[PDB]
C-alpha cells in the first residue's frame, strides 16, 4: 500500500562495473592475458613409406606351424593361387594400393624377400626423400623366424638358404628423426623391447620416450599369431590398412554366426569411402567417427593431438590400431604401440559400432538384388547428437568431458545434421572457457573455420556464436580468420538481413578482436568498409558500446583508417555517445575519439582533433571513473603529441593547451585513486614530476569479459526480511507513544578521535554506528558486541574535511557513502567487515563547505555548498543530470532530501533562510521563506516524518527550531527555544515524532514534535578545556528511538528511551 | 588440407 513510499527498489552502484572482491577487474587493471596449450603447428606428412615382405612361399619357417587348415591369406590374396614369384608380386602391390588410399601423396617402395643390404639402401633412400618427414617401415615376417631377445629382424640371403638376423640398431641408424614402424610378425614386443634399450634412458619425462620413434607391434614377446581359418596371415596388417573388410568379415564370422549373410557381399558393398551418402563411405564414416571418439576419452590432450591430429597417416593407422586392439584380442594375440596408450578394446562405443554395422549388413543382401539406391542412412549420428543433449541438460558441469564432442565434430562434416551440431557445440561452448578448451583440443577449429566460407542464411546465426565465445577465450584467432578471409563473414553479418542487436554487439566484437592490434586485419576491414558499416548503425547499449570499441580498435595507430575516420564524419555520430545514460557506452566513445589522434596552423585534422580533445574534456568531470579513466589515456595520447605546447601551457598556469592542463591536474587529485594516479602519469608525460611510458585503455579488455562467460532466491529473501522489519517498526515509531529519555546512556565510547566526533550514523538493520573524524578517518564501531568492527582513512589527500555520512542501498547490503567539505564522493563496500572494505566509486560533486544528501528513492545525490547552485547527480547513470541555481546568493548551510517523494529537497541557507526544491521541474524554486529571524546560518534541516511535504527544519545557529508546512502557509506551525545561542547540531527522526537539539555550550535537548521537553542530556568534559561546542553528530536510527551523540572530546555516546 | 573432408 502507501508505506511502499518508504520501502524503494532503486538499487544503485551494484552492476558489473562496480565488482567486488576477487576481481579489481571492473576498470584500471589490463585484461586477463591467456597461455594456450593447444599448439602443434606442424601439420606432420609421413612422405614416404617402405614396405619390406618377408615371405618364402611354401617354406615355413621353422618355429611352430602344424596347423592342417591354417590360415595363409595376405594382402586379400591367396599366395598358393599363383605360385611363388607373381604371388608374391601382387601381395606387393595390393599391400601399398591398401596403404595408398590413407596417404596417396607419399612415395611407396616394396621389397620382396629382400636382403640386409637391400633393407639398408631401402631405408636410407627413404631419409633422402622424406628428410624432415616421417617414414614408415612396413616389415612382414611371416615366412621366416621370429624377432630375438637380442632386438633382431630377420631376413634372407641372396640363394634363399639361410634366414640372416637384421639388428633394430642398425635399422634405426638408416632411418632417423621423424619414423613410424608397423611389425606383422609373431613375437613382436621383441622388437619394442629392443628399441627402448637402443638409446640412453633420458630426455623425456613420460613412460619410457625421447625421440620421435613410433613403433605398432602385432602381439606380445610370448605369442604367436593366429592360424584359424577365419582370420588370414594378414590380421594386423589387414586391421591396420582395410579396417572395414576386416570388422565386417570378423563380426560374420564371430557375432552372428555367418551363414545367414553371405560373407562375399563384404567385397561387394555399393559406394565408394568417400561418399557418406553411399552405403561404403557412410559404414566408413561411422568407423572413423567411433574410433577417433574412443581415442579422445581415453587419452590424453598431448598424446591424443600427437598421434590422432598431427599426422594423417600416424591418425588413421592408430585409428585402425584400435580395431587391431579388439580383433587380436580375440585370436590370443595383444599388440602394442610405442607410445603405449590404455586399454581400448571394450570401450562402450564398439557397442554403438556393432549396432550399426549389423543394421547395414542386412541391408546389404536387398541392395545386391538390386541397385535401389534405398539406401537408408544410420540413425547412428542423430543418436549420439542426443546423448551429446542429454550430457548438457543433466550434468551440465565438469564432471567428465561429454564424450560424444568428437562425434558433433564428425557431424559438421556433411549437411545432414549441421546445424544442429553446430546448435549443440554453441550451446556447449556457452558453459565456459574450459569447454571451448575442450572443443579446440578435438580439434573443431578449422572446420568452423571453413563454415564462414557457407552462405546458408540458416548457418550464420549460431556461427557468430560459436566463434564470439572462441573469441572469448583466445583472442590469436585474429591471425587466422584474416587469411582466410572470415572477417567479410562477420561485417556482412552487421549489415544484415537478419535482425537482433544481441547478435549484432558478437559481431562487431567479434571484428574488435580479428582488428586488436592486428595491421593485417585492420587493412582487411578498411577494405570491407568496416568504418561505413558501423558508422551507418550509429545514426541498445551493448551494441553501442562495441560498434565504438570496433571503430576504436580500427583506427588505432593506423593514420589511414584515421583519415577514414575523419572524413566520414566519426567525431560527429561517435561524440552524442559521450553523453549516453550507460557509462560503459561513455568510456568506450572516448576510447574511440581518443585512437583518432596521432604556432598557427589549419589543416583537416588540426581542427578533427581540436574538435575531438575539446569534447574529451568536456567528460573529464565525468561521475563514473569508468570513463574518467579512459578520458585520462587518451588526454596521455593526446599529451603525447603537444608535449612542447603543453609544457609552454603549464609555465604560465603555474587556446585549447590551457585547458588541458587544468584536466590533468584536476584528475591528479581526483578521489578515486586509480584515476588519481593516472593524471599523475599524464603529468610525467608533459614533464611535470618512450611510448612505454603511456597508460593504456581498459574499457576494451573489461567489455571483452561480457563474452567469455555465459549467456535470485537468496537476494529477495533477505531483501523482504529487512523490508518486513521495516514496514513493522515505522508504525511502531509512529504509534508508540514515546516517553521520557533514559538519561543513563547504553554506551560512552572512546573514539579517540584526539580532535574529537564530527558526525556519526545508525545502521538501520543491524546494531553498528559509523562515526567520522575531522580528517575523515572511519571508525565502524558496534554498540550490541561492543567492539570495533572496521578502521579507515578515507582518501589519503592532506587537505581534509568530513561532511557527510550516508547509506544507499540499506535494503540489500548497504553502502557507506563519504562526502567531504571540498565536494568529492566516495562510496565504500564491505565497510562492517574486519578490513576488507573497496572504494566502488568516488567523484567530485561540485564543479566551499560542501553539503550532501541521498534521495535513495530517485537514485539523485543533491550536493552543494557556498555556491550559487544545487548539482544533481543521478548515481543509475553516474552523470550531473541537472545544475539548480539556488537563487540565494549565499551558501547552503544545510541540505535535506524527502526519503518519500523523490525530486523534492529542502535547503537550509547561511542567511537563515530557506528554500523547497522540486528539482524534477522546469522552475525548480517551489517557495522561499525565512523562518527563524535571527540572521544566522541554518545549521540543519529535515522533512517531518510521514508522507506530507510538512518540514521540522531550521534549527538556527541561533537556537530556535521552527516547524512549519510550506503547504497552507509560510509562517511558523510551532516555534521551540532548545538553546540560547550556539545551536550545533539537529537530528530529526524518520518515523517517531521525536526530535533532538545539540548545543556549543554543553547541552543535548530532545523535544516531542508538539514540543514537549522528552529529555535533557549534559555532555561534561573530561579534562578542563571545557570544549564541548562542537556536539556535532546527533542521529536517530531509522526504525527504533536510538540516539547517537558526540562532541569536541572524544566519545560518541548512545541513549534510548526506556 | 583438413584432415578430414569437409563439404561446404
Amino acid at each position: 500500500a502507501t508505506s511502499m513510499a518508504y520501502l524503494p527498489q532503486t538499487i544503485v552502484l551494484c552492476e558489473l562495473r562496480h565488482d567486488a572482491s576477487e576481481a579489481s577487474a571492473p576498470l584500471g587493471t589490463s585484461e586477463i592475458v591467456l597461455v594456450p596449450k593447444w599448439r602443434l603447428k606442424e601439420r606432420m606428412k609421413t612422405g614416404c613409406v617402405a614396405l619390406v615382405l618377408c615371405l618364402n612361399i611354401t617354406v615355413d619357417p621353422p618355429d611352430v606351424i602344424k596347423i592342417s587348415p591354417c590360415a595363409r591369406i595376405e594382402a586379400w590374396i591367396d599366395p598358393f593361387s599363383m605360385a611363388p614369384p607373381k604371388a608374391l608380386e601382387t601381395i606387393g602391390k595390393n599391400l601399398s594400393t591398401q596403404y595408398e588410399r590413407w596417404q596417396p601423396r607419399a612415395r611407396y617402395k616394396v621389397q620382396l624377400d629382400p636382403t640386409v643390404d637391400e633393407v639398408r639402401k631401402l631405408c636410407l633412400t627413404c631419409r633422402k626423400y622424406a628428410k624432415t618427414e616421417r617414414v614408415l617401415f612396413h616389415y612382414n615376417g611371416h615366412g621366416v623366424p621370429k624377432p630375438t631377445a637380442n632386438g633382431e629382424i630377420w631376413v634372407f640371403n641372396k640363394s634363399y638358404t639361410q634366414y640372416i638376423p637384421l639388428p633394430i640398431s642398425e635399422l634405426d641408424s638408416w632411418l632417423k628423426t621423424p619414423s613410424i614402424y608397423v611389425f606383422d610378425c609373431s613375437a613382436a614386443r621383441m622388437i619394442l623391447n629392443a628399441f627402448a634399450e637402443l638409446h640412453d634412458w633420458g630426455s623425456s619425462g613420460s613412460s619410457g620416450s625421447s625421440r620421435d620413434c613410433i613403433l605398432l607391434a602385432a602381439c606380445d614377446v610370448h605369442e604367436t599369431l593366429p592360424q584359424s581359418v577365419e582370420f588370414p596371415a594378414d590380421v594386423f596388417t589387414s586391421c591396420l590398412t582395410t579396417p572395414i573388410k576386416m570388422a565386417l568379415k570378423w563380426f560374420c564370422r564371430r557375432s552372428l554366426l555367418k551363414e545367414i549373410i553371405d560373407e562375399s557381399l563384404i567385397d561387394r558393398i555399393p559406394g565408394r569411402q568417400n561418399d557418406r551418402k553411399t552405403l561404403l563411405g557412410e559404414l566408413n564414416w561411422i568407423f572413423t567417427a567411433v574410433t577417433d571418439t574412443i581415442a579422445w576419452n581415453v587419452l590424453p590432450h598431448e598424446l591424443f593431438q600427437r598421434l590422432f591430429r598431427q599426422d594423417l597417416l600416424v591418425a588413421s593407422l592408430f585409428r585402425n590400431f584400435l580395431l587391431a586392439e579388439r580383433i587380436m584380442r580375440s585370436a590370443n594375440c595383444n599388440p602394442i604401440s610405442h607410445p603405449m596408450l590404455p586399454p581400448t578394446h571394450q570401450h562402450h562405443m564398439w557397442d554403438a559400432w556393432d549396432m550399426a554395422a549389423e543394421i547395414c549388413l542386412s541391408q546389404l543382401p536387398q541392395l545386391v538384388l538390386d541397385p535401389s539406391t534405398e539406401f537408408q542412412p544410420s540413425p547412428f549420428f542423430t543418436e549420439q547428437l542426443t546423448a551429446f543433449e542429454v550430457w548438457l541438460d543433466h550434468g551440465s558441469e565438469h564432471k567428465k568431458p561429454p564424450e560424444q564432442l568428437p562425434i558433433v565434430l564428425q557431424v559438421l562434416l556433411s549437411q545432414c545434421h549441421r546445424f544442429r551440431a553446430l546448435v549443440l557445440l554453441g550451446r556447449f561452448l556457452d558453459m565456459g572457457s574450459w569447454a571451448v578448451d575442450l572443443a579446440l583440443s578435438v580439434g573443431i577449429f578449422p572446420y568452423v573455420l571453413k563454415l564462414l566460407q557457407t552462405t546458408t542464411n540458416e548457418l550464420r546465426q549460431i556461427l557468430v556464436f560459436i566463434w564470439t565465445k572462441i573469441l572469448a577465450l583466445d583472442k590469436s584467432c585474429q591471425i587466422d580468420l584474416v587469411k582466410d578471409g572470415g572477417h567479410t563473414y562477420f561485417i556482412r553479418f552487421l549489415d544484415s538481413s537478419g535482425a537482433f542487436p544481441e547478435q549484432r554487439a558478437m559481431a562487431a566484437f567479434v571484428l574488435a578482436v580479428i582488428v586488436d592490434g592486428h595491421r593485417r586485419g585492420q587493412e582487411a576491414c578498411l577494405e570491407a568498409n568496416l568504418i561505413g558499416v558501423c558508422l551507418g548503425h550509429l545514426e541498445e547499449p551493448l551494441f553501442l558500446q562495441w560498434l565504438c570499441l570496433c571503430l576504436g580498435k580500427l583506427w588505432e595507430d593506423f593514420m589511414e583508417a584515421q583519415i577514414m575516420g575523419r572524413e566520414a564524419n566519426a567525431f560527429e555520430k561517435l561524440a552524442p555517445l559521450l553523453s549516453e545514460p550507460q557509462p560503459e557506452v561513455r568510456a568506450a566513445a572516448v576510447f574511440a575519439l581518443g585512437t583518432l589522434l596521432d604556432e598557427f596552423d589549419d589543416d583537416e585534422k588540426i581542427r578533427a582533433e581540436d574538435a575531438i580533445i575539446k569534447s574529451l574534456l568536456d567528460v573529464v568531470s565525468d561521475g563514473s571513473p569508468l570513463v574518467r579513466a579512459e578520458v585520462a589515456v587518451a588526454l596521455a595520447r593526446f599529451a603525447f603529441g603537444h608535449k612542447q605546447h603543453l609544457k609552454l601551457a603549464a609555465a604560465s598556469y603555474w587556446a585549447v593547451y590551457s585547458q588541458c592542463v587544468r584536466a590533468m591536474f584536476a584528475l591528479a587529485k581526483d578521489p578515486s585513486p586509480r584515476i588519481a594516479s593516472l593524471g599523475r602519469r599524464v603529468l610525467s608525460i608533459i614533464g611535470i614530476e618512450e611510448r612505454s611510458l603511456l597508460p593504456l585503455s581498459t574499457i576494451y579488455g573489461w567489455s571483452c569479459g561480457h563474452f567469455s562467460k555465459p549467456l535470485s532466491q537468496e537476494i529477495a529473501a533477505k531483501r523482504e526480511e529487512k523490508e518486513k522489519f521495516a514496514l513493522e517498526h515505522i508504525a511502531k515509531c509512529q504509534h508508540s507513544s514515546i516517553s521520557k529519555l533514559n538519561n543513563n546512556p547504553i554506551a560512552n565510547w572512546d573514539t579517540r578521535f584526539e580532535t574529537g566526533t564530527k558526525t556519526a550514523l545508525l545502521h538501520p538493520f543491524s546494531p553498528i554506528v559509523v562515526a567520522a573524524d575531522e580528517n575523515e578517518r572511519i571508525r565502524v564501531w558496534n554498540y550490541e558486541e561492543a567492539t570495533l568492527l572496521n578502521g579507515f582513512d578515507n582518501h589519503d589527500f592532506p587537505d581534509k574535511g568530513i561532511s557527510k555520512l550516508c547509506l544507499i542501498n540499506e535494503l540489500d547490503d548497504s553502502l557507506l557513502l563519504v562526502a567531504s567539505c571540498d565536494g568529492s564522493v566516495r562510496i565504500w563496500k564491505n565497510y562492517a567487515t574486519k578490513g576488507k572494505q573497496k572504494l566502488v566509486t568516488g567523484f567530485s560533486s561540485i564543479q566551499l563547505n560542501a553539503v550532501v544528501d541521498w534521495q535513495q528513492q530517485s537514485g539523485y545525490l543533491y550536493a552543494s555548498g557556498e555556491t550559487s547552485t544545487v548539482t544533481l547527480w543521478d548515481l543509475e547513470k553516474e552523470q550531473l543530470v541537472r545544475s539548480v541555481p539556488s537563487e540565494s546568493e549565499c551558501g547552503v548551510t544545510a541540505l535535506s532530501a524527502s526519503q518519500v517523494h523523490g525530486g523534492q529537497l529542502a535547503a537550509g541557507f547561511a542567511d537563515g533562510s530557506l528554500r523547497l526544491y522540486d528539482v524534477r521541474s522546469p522552475e525548480p524554486l517551489v517557495c522561499a521563506t525565512r523562518p527563524h529571524q535571527k540572521v544566522e546560518r541554518v545549521v540543519g534541516l529535515s522533512f517531518q516524518p510521514g508522507l506530507d511535504p510538512a518540514k521540522v527544519v531550521s534549527a538556527s545557529q541561533a537556537g530556535d527550531i521552527q516547524f512549519l508546512d510550506l503547504r497552507t502557509t509560510r509562517d511558523t506551525y510551532l516555534t521551540i527555544d532548545a538553546h540560547r545561542g550556539s545551536l550545533t547540531a539537529l537530528a530529526v527522526h524518520r518515523h517517531a515524532p521525536i526530535i533532538a537539539s545539540g548545543s556549543a555550550k554543553q547541552l543535548i535537548k530532545v523535544f516531542s514534535l508538539q514540543g514537549e521537553q522528552l529529555g535533557i542530556i549534559r555532555y561534561y568534559p573530561s579534562f578542563m578545556a571545557q570544549k564541548i561546542g562542537s556536539v556535532s553528530c546527533l542521529t536517530f536510527h531509522p526504525y527504533q528511538v536510538l540516539l547517537a551523540a558526540g562532541a569536541a572530546d572524544s566519545f560518541v555516546s548512545i541513549y534510548t528511551h526506556d | 588440407e583438413s584432415q578430414f573432408e569437409m563439404d561446404i
